[PDB]
């Protein structure tokens, strides 16, 4: 709802947005607020690689 | 019963008034019965 | 002027959102004003402008601009606009229609400019792969914003419901896709005008840093709040349309710019939205839409009053009243004083009370019948509440019924109510079917807004508190996959002999059926489709009533006098020419049926037949020892004449009672619903009831309904001319097809329409199967000019105006497969011995001149017609092409598959009845009436769908009193009528009134005026305005385009009518039989009339003569018996008595 | 052999 | 309130309230087992959130019956919304009991209002409104009536009812504290009683008729002893066009208007 | 004297509504009842103009000239509802293209479409304007009409003197 109420206002999510939401939601909120964010958006498959790491 | 039996007109007012009565007086019963669960709920707390 | 100087040269279009230059007509208007032609002997043009843009004034103004044509940029639009009005179906039409346009002109002799290469002119002289190519390109750009269904594979393309918004409120593809992605059912108020800002006429429209101060203080005063910013140009758009409404005063140019071009467009924008929200259904998003088009042409919120929409009101007193913040509706209850007083302005009272009377105001009435347990009948009266003003209103008043669930959230069922100025201050007859769910809402709201404007809503909650729905009808008979029943199944060799050669096997209907009626003797209902063969089970039961002997006697009763005909004729061949047994057509004369009952061992008549010799069956042994007593379709008795036919069956079934013998009755009808009503009424055993399913026919019948969203029914029955040909051509390109048009005028103009669309193509005379050398026999025979210019081409007509003749010669030729196409009326369906493959009804309903109303033709009368397309063998399946306005497109759904619920109808009429059953001594008593209505259907229906008759519930109570109301109220009429005499107000006996009533066969309402209405001083002049004011010709056709004729015929007969109106089938019927005895050339139409009229004229003037001898009145009772004589002579009284011989004109009386 | 155009 | 802007984003987020109608809990816990049991049906409580406002109290006074042969459960079959205005903790209904010929076939079970967020208590001015209708309108039996609480948790909608014990019932038809903290207020004075939810049937909504349900903004049109009639109608939202005359009636009119404006021809209309 | 389709392509103000008037003449002399004066319900008219301003202006100037034969001009405005309305009251129908083709696109002139037997399309050197693709829509379904419906329609394109005529 807030995103899509802020592209109508053609702004960007702040902190004082979703500030009452900050450390919520199972992909956390603060992930919405990382530098690399962008190029985690092109790290697919991370969560087998992971459970393959054990194996290196 | 099965056969519809023919009612007058006066008759048929007089059993619709009947009715009506039947229905007012229900409904005072349950006014009373009403007024006397308020009082019995109203007794409980004072 | 001597001296024009245009200055500057560039003006800020909103719609490309800067300021360009001027357009070639604005300079060219305005260089056309430079040198009077008067005293100017030469101009002066002025034209001061940018450096760069001197060539294109030079050129434009020297013969030097070409004119090139922008049809690439709104191709798309121009193609939607084609596809949706039918022009183009397929690429092929739209690369035709494309070679019509300028581009196409204009790409052919400068391919350069339109980026066609010389190579491509060279490979296609024709530029037949660049208009296919931009066909396709634009058909893709409609196919991607979901506005036509275009397949690559052939090329055709399919009307959406979004490409006839799209090009009816000229909105761009790009507009309509927006529209679908962000139009949902849960958009609120400020949600709406972020989508309409959201449109693509806007997407020039760029928010300016110079306005953005200006914009910031009309967002703090508009009243819908805005989610974007105000650096967006949504938001701008918004705002600028919150303003325009709110009346707002802007200072900026471009803002000022915008807002104008924002409202303009937003009036076609905004009716686009609500008809897209209105087509999904959604309620509450329609009223908010149609709020939103009222509020933006009105230019007023609609919280505002309501006086702002009369424009001749001063603005202080609007002010005052919206200072006194009271309801709109509590002005209507005060008076001219009062209204003056409440907003204290005496002097603006009366102009406030004749603002406010007005208005637009309807009251609504609510008439609610459950005609299935999903399925209810809601017949909606509307009666205007307000002055009609030419001024205000206009030629006619928009108005939309919208019919919403308990949440108002669906649209039930929505149609346009278009209230004209000549039929203001009457109530009309609004009747629609809307859906019932499992979860019982505890109303439904109907909801009648106007069209134009605000504030102007009447809602009328449907409560459902007290409405008792009926019961889930059971399913229908399965047909059992029994072994084809062989002719050796039969028993007698010679009933063998008339069914050999026509089929070997008889049909799975007739196999299941056969065992009950012919190896049974107990009654049976065989309830199955239209073509499934119930003709054979009745000669089946024919056939097992003369088995047991060859003396029995057999009543076939058709509800329609065609069918009865029909069936007389093969009857006639089957049952008289290959068994030697009489069957006999009854008549309209009880003299004559007397005899043929006596003599036939087959009787077919119509329930009017019928009923004049069964109302005397005590007397009559010839009806009472009937061995069987067939009634084919029984599911006529929920429509018009069905109350006689209902009554026919009750007496049969009362007679079959107390005979000693039981009259075996057959009942075959339609595929029902309510078929345990029927049976039970009938007798039918749980066994014996063969009711089975639409589906089940032999031939499968594939019932496709078109809807056409057009209010006008001239402009719906002109816009289905085109989808005639184009399903003729989809569904059945070379198999038999009939056309039902709504009047005997369609069928040649429909018949013309098919052969113009079929003449535009290239497939020229297709609809001949056969040469011209064989039609000549046939053609020649024929009277009606077009019809041989029709047949000529293959494309036949049937009207009731045709002589039977021309319609016997078009049904052969039809049949023999020599014609393809024939118009028949809808007056034709019964009456029509062929069957054609596919089977168009278009425009299924008739404008009923009686109520000035375009009345929806009876489920009945589409069964018959949807009936008409089943081939048994020539056919594998029958299609029927049903299309209809867009309102009643759900009621054909739901009672053309399903079965059809009958409910009968006698309550209504059941005053005849009433005297002919007191007449003849059934009915002595008011405990004798209730016990004689119980064994009609209308008791049976009483206990299964009370609320249809206004009943409260189904106790014995209930349907006791509402026995005896119904009882105790058609006895009152007959005695306030002086036809009975109620004796202890119990026991009813018949009087001198009824006994004539019942004798003839007349309504008791034509006996209570004859005998009110006839004086001792009564003359012929007098005698045809009683004749034609009685009850028989209320039924008289009322169509369009026939008040004019009649008042030229009013002015020639030899009798003068005071205050004659066009609209009152008395009046008709007065001119026609004035007519009809001055012998004068009538119309055909007027001739159809005018024979049904003088088929009940003998019977009316044999009532008056009997009325006038119980009176003891000589001189008139002796014009009534010339009467008589002149009305079968077809001369008057005042002329010589010479003219009732054939072939004699005026000179031999000179 | 139908071609999608520039529009 | 703010009243210049606040009320344009409270809109803005009350627009979305149907965004609430799909997460919907019911607080099943501290239920007694021996009191009655409440059918309220999901097409009335949708409109009743949908209509509602995330701040300002809404309430609707709750109408229904019983089952046949089932007089221990209650199906709620009408919410009466009244000419209403309420602060963020307590609504200010009229005193006039919903009078209509489609409430004398049912009784009256109670009254539903929304709250702003959800709290594990009965509000004190719950109560003690509840006990002043008591005191107020004998028609409403303490055991029958009680107080829905649509308590509006983010992205949802949380629902509890309590019923009115004969000492919550004295105590707040003796309370005159409206503060959030008064003298006297136990948790014992409210019991939680049984409510579920119901797609078999569909209950209905009584709206004023001559005017309409939320008188929030023009509260001074809002009268404590004042009259009104009923209408079978379905409620508009709490921020709908007549609910707000202040904020479309109070524009200047256009004098000396579009006498400056722009050339542009409508050649569609 | 002819019923061909005509194209003036002359100068803006060298009196081309008169050549219209000329072909209204023509149109209205069809129907003469020589009793009477004029059949008006028997034919329709269609002068299609660029702006609206002509258009209204148009109308009045029609209304004089045709004032003796009793033909009643109007402009096509308002819903659809007062569009059909006004084309069924009306013989000399002036609106804009957009207005007619909206009109023919809602299909409010379907039942008088047999009765439209003259189009003046007015400012013939609008097809290079923005709002020329209405123009050849329009000018290209009557066209069509014409050649499919078989019923004859005269097409008369006033416009001024450009290039491509």
């Amino acid at each position: 709802l807030k995103r899509q109420e802020a592209i109508a206002q053609n702004r960007r999510l702040t902190l004082e947005d979703l500030e009452d939401s900050w450390d919520r939601g199972i992909p956390r909120i603060n992930t919405l607020f990382q530098k690399d964010r962008h190029t985690l958006a092109y790290d697919k498959g991370w969560r087998v690689r992971t459970d393959f790491k054990q194996y290196q | 019963e099965a056969k519809p039996k023919f009612l007058s007109k006066a008759e048929r007012e007089a059993e619709a008034l009947k009715r009506r009565q039947q229905e007012v007086e229900e409904r005072q019963r349950m006014l009373e019965e009403e007024r006397k669960k308020r009082k019995q709920f109203q007794d409980l707390g004072r | 002027a001597h001296t024009v100087i245009i200055k500057g040269t560039q003006v800020y279009s909103p719609e490309k959102g800067r300021w360009t230059e001027l357009g070639a007509l604005d300079i060219l208007q305005m260089l056309g004003r430079a040198g009077r032609p008067q005293y100017d002997t030469k101009g002066e043009g002025i034209l001061i402008t940018s450096h760069g843009e001197l060539q294109y004034y030079l050129s434009l103004l020297n013969q030097q601009l070409p004119i090139e044509s922008q049809m690439v940029s709104k191709l798309p639009d121009m193609l939607n606009a084609e596809i949706v009005l039918g022009n183009v179906q397929n690429a092929k039409d739209a690369v035709n229609w494309l070679g019509y346009a300028y581009l196409y002109i204009r790409m052919l002799r400068s391919p350069t400019l339109y980026g066609i290469s010389h190579d491509d002119l060279k490979g296609d002289p024709l530029l037949d792969q660049r208009r296919l190519d931009l066909v396709h390109t634009a058909a893709l750009m409609l196919d991607k914003n979901n506005l036509v269904k275009y397949d690559k594979k052939t090329g055709n393309f399919q009307v959406t419901e979004l490409g006839r918004i799209a090009s009816h409120y000229y909105i761009t593809n790009d507009t309509v896709q927006t529209y679908n992605q962000l139009l949902k059912p849960t958009l609120s108020e400020i949600e709406l005008f972020r989508v309409f800002s959201l449109s693509s006429e806007f997407k020039n429209i760029t928010v300016r840093e110079e306005e953005k101060l200006e914009l910031q203080k009309l967002l703090e005063r508009v009243p819908i709040p805005v989610k974007e910013s105000i650096e967006e140009p949504s938001a701008k758009i918004n705002v600028l349309l919150q303003a325009f409404i709110s009346q707002l005063k802007l200072e900026g140019f471009a803002l000022m710019a915008d807002m104008v071009y924002v409202t303009q467009s937003a009036g076609r924008l905004m009716r686009a939205i609500f008809e897209i929200v209105l087509n999904r259904g959604w309620a509450q998003l329609t009223d908010k839409t149609l709020n939103l088009c009222k509020m933006i042409d009105k230019r007023m919120w609609q919280s505002m009053c309501p006086l702002r929409q009369f424009r001749k009101l001063p603005e202080e007193v609007v002010k005052k009243i919206e200072k006194k913040n009271f309801p709109f509706e509590r002005l209507y209850d005060l008076n001219h004083n009062e209204i003056g007083e409440l907003i204290r302005m005496p002097k603006m009272g009366k102009t406030i009370h004749k603002y406010v009377h007005l208005f637009p105001k309807l009251e609504l009435s609510v008439h609610l019948q459950p005609i299935t347990r999903s399925t209810l009948k809601v017949e909606l009266t509307i009666t205007p509440d307000f002055q009609w003003d030419e001024k205000v209103h206009g030629s006619s008043e928009a108005f939309w019924i919208l019919v919403e669930d308990v949440d108002s959230e669906v649209i039930l069922h929505h149609e346009y109510f278009l209230l004209k100025a000549k039929y203001a201050q009457d109530e009309h007859l609004i009747t629609f079917f809307v859906p019932v769910f499992e979860p019982l809402p505890p109303q439904y709201f109907i909801r009648v807004v106007s069209d134009r404007w605000l504030s102007c809503e009447t809602q009328l909650p449907v409560s459902f508190r007290h409405l008792i729905l009926p019961e889930k009808y059971p399913p229908p008979t399965e047909l059992l996959d029994l072994q084809p029943l062989p002719v050796s199944a039969l028993r007698n060799s010679a009933f063998e002999s008339l069914y050999q050669d026509k089929f070997p096997f008889f049909n799975p209907i007739q196999t299941q059926v056969f065992n009950t009626v012919y190896n049974s003797d107990d009654n049976v209902f065989v309830g199955a489709p239209t073509g499934s063969g119930k003709t054979i089970c009745a000669e089946f039961a024919i056939l097992r009533m003369l088995l047991q002997s060859s003396e029995g006697r057999c009543v076939y009763i058709t509800p329609m006098e065609a069918l009865a005909e029909q069936v007389y004729m093969d009857w006639y061949e089957k049952f008289q020419d290959r068994l030697n047994k009489k069957v006999v057509l009854l008549t309209g004369e009880t003299s004559t049926d007397l005899k043929l009952l006596g003599k036939g061992n087959i009787i077919i008549s119509t329930p009017e037949k019928w009923d004049i010799l069964s109302r005397r069956w005590k007397q009559r042994k010839n009806v009472q020892n009937i061995n069987l007593f067939v009634v084919d379709e029984v599911h006529l008795i929920g429509g018009e004449n069905g109350p006689v036919l209902e009554v026919i069956c009750s007496r049969m079934r009362y007679i079959s009672s107390q005979i000693e013998r039981p009259i075996r009755i057959v009942a075959l009808s339609s595929s029902l619903s309510n078929a345990k009503d029927v049976a039970h009424w009938l007798g039918c055993s749980a066994t014996s009831t063969f009711n089975f399913h639409p589906n089940v026919r032999p031939v499968p019948l594939e019932l496709h309904i078109q809807g056409f969203n057009i209010s006008h029914t001239q402009t719906r029955l002109l816009s289905m001319a085109k989808p005639v040909y184009h399903a003729i051509t989809k569904h059945s390109p070379k198999k038999p097809v009939i056309v039902f048009v709504p009047s005997r005028k369609q069928t040649r103009l429909t018949a013309i329409d098919i052969l113009t669309t079929c003449a535009a193509d290239i497939q020229r005379q297709r609809f001949l199967h056969c040469t011209e050398k064989d039609l000549i026999p046939y053609l020649e025979k024929l009277s009606d000019s077009t019809l041989k210019e029709t047949l000529l081409n293959g494309v036949g007509y049937l009207h009731e105006g045709l002589s039977p003749m021309e319609r016997r010669l078009v049904e052969q030729l039809f049949s023999s497969g020599a014609i393809q196409v024939v118009v028949a009326s809808r007056s034709l369906c019964w009456g029509m011995n062929v069957a054609a493959h596919l089977v168009i009804i278009m425009d299924t309903q008739y404008y009923n001149g009686k109520i000035h109303a375009y009345v929806d033709y009876p489920i009945y009368d589409v069964l018959q017609m949807v009936g008409h397309a089943n081939r048994p063998l020539q056919d594998d399946e029958g299609r029927c092409v049903i299309m209809c306005q867009g309102s009643k497109k759900d009621f054909f759904k739901k009672f053309l598959y399903e079965p059809l619920p009958v409910e009968s109808h006698l309550d209504h009429c059941m005053h005849d009845h009433f005297n002919a059953e007191i007449v003849t001594k059934t009915i002595e008593n008011k405990q004798d009436a209730v016990d004689y209505l119980t064994w009609t259907f209308l008791y049976r229906r009483m206990t299964q769908n009370p609320n249809y008759y206004n009943l409260q519930g189904i106790s014995h109570r209930h349907l006791s009193d509402h026995l005896s109301e119904l009882v105790e109220q058609t006895l009152s009429d007959l005695e306030q009528s002086k036809c009975i005499s109620i004796e202890d107000e119990m026991d009813v006996a018949p009087l001198n009134l009824g006994m004539i009533a019942a004798y003839y066969y007349i309504n008791y309402t034509t006996i209570e005026l004859f005998s009110m209405s006839l004086n001792a001083k009564t003359k012929v002049r007098g005698l045809i305005e009683i004749i034609s004011n009685a009850a028989e010709y209320e039924n008289i056709p009322i169509r369009h385009h026939e008040d004019n004729l009649l008042r030229q015929l009013a002015q020639k007969v030899p009798h003068k009518l005071n205050n004659p109106k066009f609209n009152d089938p008395h009046v008709k019927t007065n001119l026609l039989l004035q007519a009809h005895l001055s012998r004068m050339q009538l119309s055909a139409e007027l001739q159809s009339d005018t024979e049904e009229i003088l088929s009940k004229a003998i019977r009316l003037i044999q009532a008056c003569v009997d009325v006038l001898s119980s009176n003891g009145w000589l001189s008139p009772a002796l014009a009534a018996m010339e009467l008589a004589q002149m009305v079968t002579q077809a001369m008057w009284s005042k002329d010589s008595y010479l003219k009732q011989l054939p072939h004699f004109t005026s000179e031999h009386i000179k | 052999p139908r071609q999608v155009l520039d529009l | 309130f703010s009243s210049k802007t606040e009320w344009r984003v409270r809109a803005i987020s009350a627009a979305n309230l149907h965004l609430r109608t799909n997460h919907i809990y019911v607080s099943s816990d501290d239920i007694k087992e021996t009191g009655y049991t409440y059918i309220l049906p999901k097409n009335v409580l949708k409109k009743f959130i949908c209509i509602s406002d995330l701040r300002a109290q809404i309430a609707g006074y709750l109408y229904g019956v019983s089952p046949p042969d089932n007089p221990q459960v209650k199906e709620i079959r009408c919410i009466v919304m009244v000419p209403q205005w309420g602060t963020h903790q307590t609504v200010h209904l009229p005193g006039q009991l919903p009078q209509h010929e489609y409430l004398k076939e049912m009784e009256p079970l109670g009254w539903i209002h929304t709250q702003p967020n959800e709290s594990p208590q009965l509000s004190p001015q719950d109560v003690t409104t509840h006990a002043k209708i008591m005191a107020d309108n004998p028609s409403w039996d303490g055991e029958k009536t009680i107080i829905i609480t649509c308590s509006f948790t983010p992205g949802s909608c949380t629902l509890t009812a309590y019923k009115l014990t004969p000492s919550g019932y004295e105590w707040g038809r003796q309370n005159t504290d409206k503060g959030n903290n008064p003298k006297g207020y136990l948790p014992s004075h409210y019991e939680r009683v049984q409510m579920l939810l119901s797609d078999r049937f569909l209950g209905f909504f009584m709206v004023p008729a001559q005017s309409s349900w939320n008188y929030n903004f023009m509260g001074v049109r809002h009268d404590p002893n004042m009259k009104y009639e009923l209408q079978l109608a379905n409620p508009k939202e709490f921020y709908h066009e007549v609910h707000r005359p202040s904020h479309f009636l109070n524009f200047a009119l256009l004098q000396e208007g579009e006498v400056y404006s722009a050339d542009r021809e409508d050649l569609y209309a | 004297e002819t019923d061909e389709n005509l194209l003036l392509c002359a100068p803006t103000g060298a009196g081309k509504t008169n050549v219209a008037l000329m072909c209204m003449l023509r149109e209205i002399g069809k129907h003469i009842n020589m009793d009477g004066t004029i059949n008006v319900d028997d034919f329709k008219i269609i002068y299609i103009a660029p702006m609206r301003s002509l258009v209204q202006e148009m109308v009045g100037s029609f209304g004089k000239r045709l004032a003796t034969y009793g033909i009643t001009v109007a402009e096509l405005t308002g819903d659809h509802q007062l569009c059909k309305e006004e084309i069924s009251a009306t013989q000399i129908i002036v609106c804009t293209p957009e207005k007619w083709d909206i009109i023919t696109r809602k299909g409010g002139e379907r039942t008088y479409t047999q009765l439209v037997r003259l189009i003046i399309l007015d400012e013939i050197h609008l097809l290079h304007d923005d709002r020329g693709p209405v123009l050849e829509a329009l000018v290209a379904r009557a066209i069509r009409n014409i050649e499919m419906t078989q019923e004859d329609v005269r097409l008369i394109g006033l416009s001024a003197t450009l290039p491509n005529y």
